[PDB]
């Protein structure tokens, strides 16, 4: 039962191969048994689905028994359990929309605590874990924070969205400052 | 008739994907793009694309009937039945020498020039429960279409109306009565699934048929129109149903290009909507030239000599 | 390996006439065959194509015709901005093997003017280079058909020279030729009398214009 | 209404590689064609290929494929030309053309071979040659062939690379009643003009000629004092 991860804009791409190599009938549908999109042979058969406008597969790989299900703009709400009936198998996959989105300004006095808050889906619960430009390992649930935000901090920093195995960078800029010298 | 008791499954049927690859090798020496694509990849994921330059001849592609007899150590097999699901044990089988004389036909949403249906409309599916099985609707009267290269068809807006009654009649007749039967034209997908396409005179027709899938189960559409006119246009560039890629054709010549052909049956698919209330929507399917093969031989099946 | 010949290499006519070109091919090219105009050093430009229609904003007077191996852009009263070389392109083949014709000259045809040849000598600082340089200029002049001969020590000697007419002029319309006899130091040194004869159409007899090494 | 524009001139050696670009700008890119037609000089056009953009094919000369490849980059809205194993006979004036196809990006393509659309051209000079100014030679006025109305001189550029070069008189005055010849390649590899003014002999000793011969390649802008010596 794999599972992917995402991040909140980002294009996240949930396979799906066949046994053999061989272009042959497939169908992307999400929980709610909602037809995403499959293939008609040659075709591209995209359905009701929301993500109509932003699903889309891999025409090219069909032919290696491949039939992912590329999803862009990937929303926080993109995040489910899609099914990709294939050849009478149910290749369940999962799908994981985080979004990392500090709250003040990059740009933050020095001493000051920073901030940050991971927009998550329902009934998903992952443990985050940014790494300061010197060092700093701390931890966050959901939200985490720096309670003094030391000058040596201000710089590039690189959170982890841990969910099953997977995790997602999250990458984030920092500034501190002073009252001068 | 025979006097025996045999299993068909048009929905595994041989015959239809012996025939589909006869039709698309009846389409590599008829047929022949000036540049065709098709992917190639190794598996990592890099794919190049294979290009192809032939010549590109202008013929009018007009298909001939075609038969299917079976050789020797060899026999077919018909099912009788004013409605078949095609898909069971067939009690009035008859072994039969060629099956009758079938036109293949390539296109899109609409069966053309097909068989009728004997009685009434009949609609099969490997699986009506699953929203993704193509519901094939079997017409038991045709509804003329006339397309031209000028840029259209025209159809009875009488019969297409019947006609669409008479099938969400018949689909209501599988989901349940008590449901609401609605038509919404294609979801999303390829040029050539979301419209009606097909080939005419050799040239890719893709028409809109956008006024022929939005039938609601309340209102009508005839206000001041006598005849349904879909809005065709040719393509050049096409997506091959042959096989994933592009082919690109040469464009039009002759001084006119017409085609009168039989709407004998559809392709539908209804979407899922996940046990909501009865309210089922069936918009135009199909790109998978065998079900089209099958809606001809669902009633067959060669078989080995005893 | 289709050939397209434009039988007219030159064709000498005057404003206001009708000029016709004609455009000859190996294998029929259906109606697949287009006309270009260039002006010395500008881009081609696209007169004609499918043989007879007119490209988008062209002078009527240019006339597309033909079909199959024989195709032909006749103009009626040329223009002046008509002046240029012509060409034909075949793309009718498929896979593409497009070929271009090999040209067509329009120039205007004019009174036939003699050439006034300048001799001018090697300067010293050139020569203190290491070669030498001669030019025989020929200027204004009619049919770009001259003749020149570099004689040393009336020597018919034909060799290291070099020539390069102008293009049809704008007032004059005329042609300058420019032959170039370009000797060493040591054997400029070692000749005395260096003349060139231009024998034009122009010309009532041959005109040889020399110099002596001083 | 597109309008093309091309990568600068280069000067390329023998057994090299060179690319040009083309800007295309003013339409919708994918329903053009392009087609790359080099003219050597004094030679005529020759049909280097064509990409049928849109579908990212391009088909090629015979007597060039394998050395030459034609690509597009969508995004940005250029088509490239690149020809490899530069020999001295590829020197030539390389130009950008494209026509429209229709609807392309709806799957209507007319698939034309002619060009409606050609671009200011870009010069390839494929030589072994190296880069170097001009040196301007001074024509002496015929002042003991020609008289009684006006007698002509002039300059003599010689052994300049790679090209172009331009030309004019008395600072760019006297630019009338002048004949600047095309300029020609010395077997060196080296090329060579010449420009000449018929003017008055009355005018000789008042009037200082001088030609105005710029080469831009070697940035050696030269100015010489035609002194009716
Ligand atoms: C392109 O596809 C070919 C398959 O013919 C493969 O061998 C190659 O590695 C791929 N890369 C290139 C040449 O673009
Ligand atoms: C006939 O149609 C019914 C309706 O879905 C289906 O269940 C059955 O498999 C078909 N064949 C038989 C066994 O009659
Ligand atoms: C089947 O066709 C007959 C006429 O051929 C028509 O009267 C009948 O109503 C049709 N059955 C339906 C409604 O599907
Ligand atoms: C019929 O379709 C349903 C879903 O609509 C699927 O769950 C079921 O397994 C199918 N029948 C079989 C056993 O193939
Ligand atoms: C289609 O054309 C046929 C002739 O082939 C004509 O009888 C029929 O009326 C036409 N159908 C239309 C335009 O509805
Ligand atoms: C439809 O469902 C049953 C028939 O199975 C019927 O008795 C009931 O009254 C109807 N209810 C609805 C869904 O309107
Ligand atoms: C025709 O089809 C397009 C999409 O293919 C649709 O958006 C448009 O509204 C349709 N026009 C008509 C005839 O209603
Ligand atoms: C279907 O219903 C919608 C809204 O009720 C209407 O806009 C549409 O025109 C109907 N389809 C037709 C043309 O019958
Ligand atoms: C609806 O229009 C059709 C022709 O398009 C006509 O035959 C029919 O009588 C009309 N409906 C009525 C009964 O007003
Ligand atoms: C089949 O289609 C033609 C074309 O319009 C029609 O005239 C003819 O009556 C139809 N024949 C059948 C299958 O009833
Ligand atoms: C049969 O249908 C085809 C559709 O491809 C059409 O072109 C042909 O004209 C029809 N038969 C007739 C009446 O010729
Ligand atoms: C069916 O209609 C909608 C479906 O979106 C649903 O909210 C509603 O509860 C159902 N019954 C009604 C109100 O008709
Ligand atoms: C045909 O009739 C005979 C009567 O003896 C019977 O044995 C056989 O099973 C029948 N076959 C069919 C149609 O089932
Ligand atoms: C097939 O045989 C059955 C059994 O007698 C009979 O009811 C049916 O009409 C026959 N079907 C046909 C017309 O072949």
């Amino acid at each position: 039962k794999k599972v992917v991860l995402g991040k909140k804009g980002d294009t996240v791409e949930l396979t799906c191969t066949a046994s053999q190599k061989k272009s042959i009938q497939f169908h992307w549908k999400n929980s709610n048994q909602i037809k995403i999109l499959g293939n008609q042979g040659s075709f591209l058969t995209k359905g009701p689905s929301k993500l109509n406008d932003r699903a889309d597969s891999r025409r090219s790989l069909w032919d290696q028994g491949n039939f992912p299900l590329i999803i862009k703009n990937l929303k926080i709400e993109d995040s489910d359990t899609y099914i990709c009936e294939v050849e009478d198998q149910k290749e369940e996959v999962q799908l994981l929309v985080f979004g990392l989105t500090a709250n003040s300004d990059t740009h933050l006095l020095q001493g000051q605590s920073l901030t940050l808050t991971l927009e998550s889906p329902p009934g998903s619960s992952p443990s985050v874990q940014c790494r300061s430009p010197r060092g700093k390992n701390i931890q966050g649930g959901k939200t985490l924070s720096v309670s003094q935000l030391e000058l040596q901090d201000s710089g590039t920093w690189t959170c982890t969205v841990l969910q099953n195995q997977k995790k997602v960078e999250f990458k984030i800029d920092i500034v501190v400052l002073a009252f001068q010298k | 008739l025979e006097n025996v008791t045999e299993n068909f499954n048009m929905w595994k049927n041989n015959m239809v994907e012996q025939m589909h690859e006869d039709i698309i090798s009846l389409w590599d020496q008829s047929l022949k793009p000036c540049v065709k694509l098709t992917p190639l990849c190794v598996g990592a994921g890099s794919c190049n694309t294979s290009v192809i330059t032939q010549a590109c001849p202008k013929v009018s592609f007009e298909p001939i009937p075609i038969h299917y007899c079976a050789p020797a150590g060899f026999a077919i097999l018909k099912c009788n039945d004013k409605k078949f699901n095609g898909t069971g044990p067939c009690t009035n089988v008859s072994t039969v020498q060629c099956t009758h004389g079938i036109r293949p036909v390539v296109s899109t949403q609409l069966l053309l020039n097909g068989s009728l249906a004997e009685e009434e409309i009949v609609i099969r599916s490997e699986n009506f429960t699953n929203n993704a099985k193509t519901i094939i609707v079997q017409l038991n009267e045709s509804v003329v279409i006339n397309c031209t290269g000028a840029g259209h068809c025209n159809l009875s807006k009488t019969q297409w109306e019947n006609t669409l009654e008479q099938i969400a009649i018949k689909l209501k007749e599988q989901f349940g009565n008590n449901k609401t039967i609605i038509f919404n034209p294609s979801s999303g997908g390829d040029p050539e699934i979301v419209t009606h396409s097909f080939n005419c005179g050799g040239e890719f027709f893709y028409c809109n048929s956008t006024q022929l899938f939005t039938w609601n189960d309340t209102r009508k559409l005839n206000n001041t129109g006598r005849n349904i006119t879909l809005p065709c246009r040719i393509k050049q560039i096409i997506n091959m149903w042959q096989e994933v890629g592009k082919a690109m054709y040469a464009p039009p010549i002759r001084g006119q290009i017409r085609c009168s052909s039989n709407i004998t049956g559809l392709l539908l698919t209804r979407d899922g909507g996940k046990d909501t209330n009865g309210t089922e929507i069936f918009r135009p399917g199909g790109g998978d030239m065998r079900d089209n093969w099958r809606s001809e031989l669902y009633k067959y099946k060669v078989v080995k000599i005893e | 390996d289709i050939v397209m010949t434009q039988s007219p290499a030159t064709l000498s006519v005057s404003p206001g006439e009708r000029a016709t070109l004609s455009c000859r091919a190996s294998e029929s090219v259906s109606s697949d065959l287009a006309w270009y105009q260039q002006k010395p050093g500008q881009a081609p430009r696209l007169l004609i194509y499918g043989a007879s229609t007119r490209a988008t904003g062209v002078p009527a007077r240019f006339s597309g015709s033909g079909s199959g191996a024989e195709f032909t852009l006749t103009i009626s009263s040329l223009q002046s901005e008509d002046f240029a070389v012509y060409y034909c392109q075949q793309y009718n083949n498929w896979p593409p093997r497009y070929t271009f014709g090999q040209g067509t000259r329009l120039e205007i045809k004019r009174t036939v003017a003699a050439p006034s040849v300048f001799i001018f000598p090697p300067s010293d600082e050139q020569l203190k280079s290491g070669t030498a340089s001669v030019v025989c200029l020929l200027n204004n002049f009619y049919p770009r058909e001259a003749k020149v001969q570099w004689k040393v020590d009336n020597a018919l000697q034909s060799g290291n020279s070099q020539e390069s007419v102008t293009e049809q002029d704008s007032k004059d319309s005329t042609y300058s030729l420019s032959s170039t006899l370009t000797l060493s130091k040591a054997d400029y040194e070692k000749h005395k009398v260096y003349a060139c004869e231009v024998t034009h159409q122009g010309l009532s007899s041959p005109v040889t214009k020399s110099f002596n090494r001083g | 209404e597109v309008q093309l524009v091309e990568s600068g001139a280069e000067v390329k050696k023998p057994g090299s590689s060179v690319k040009v670009s083309c800007k295309a700008s003013g339409d919708t890119f994918i329903r053009y064609s392009f087609t790359w037609v080099r003219q050597a000089p004094g030679q005529g056009l020759e049909w280097m290929g064509r990409i049928i953009t849109i579908l990212d094919v391009a088909h090629y000369a015979p007597h060039l494929q394998g050395r030459v490849t034609i690509t597009a980059d969508k995004s940005t809205s250029t088509v490239y030309l690149e020809l490899r194993n530069l020999r001295s006979d590829d020197t030539a004036v390389y130009f950008c053309a494209g026509v429209y196809e229709g609807e392309a990006d709806e799957g209507e393509y007319d698939n034309n071979g002619f060009l409606k659309h050609w671009g200011q051209g870009t010069l390839v000079t494929v030589s072994s040659a190296s880069t170097k100014g001009p040196s301007v030679f001074p024509l002496a006025p015929s002042s003991k062939s020609t008289s009684g109305g006006t007698a002509a001189l002039g300059c003599l550029v010689k052994d300049y690379f790679p090209e172009p070069v331009t030309v004019s008189w008395n600072s760019g005055a006297l630019t009338s009643g002048v004949h600047t010849f095309p300029a020609v390649l010395q077997s060196s590899g080296l090329y060579s003009l010449s420009s000449v003014v018929t003017v008055p002999s009355s005018s000789l000793g008042t009037q200082t000629y001088i030609c105005n011969v710029n080469h831009k390649p070697s940035n050696t802008k030269v100015d010489k004092k035609v002194e009716p010596k």
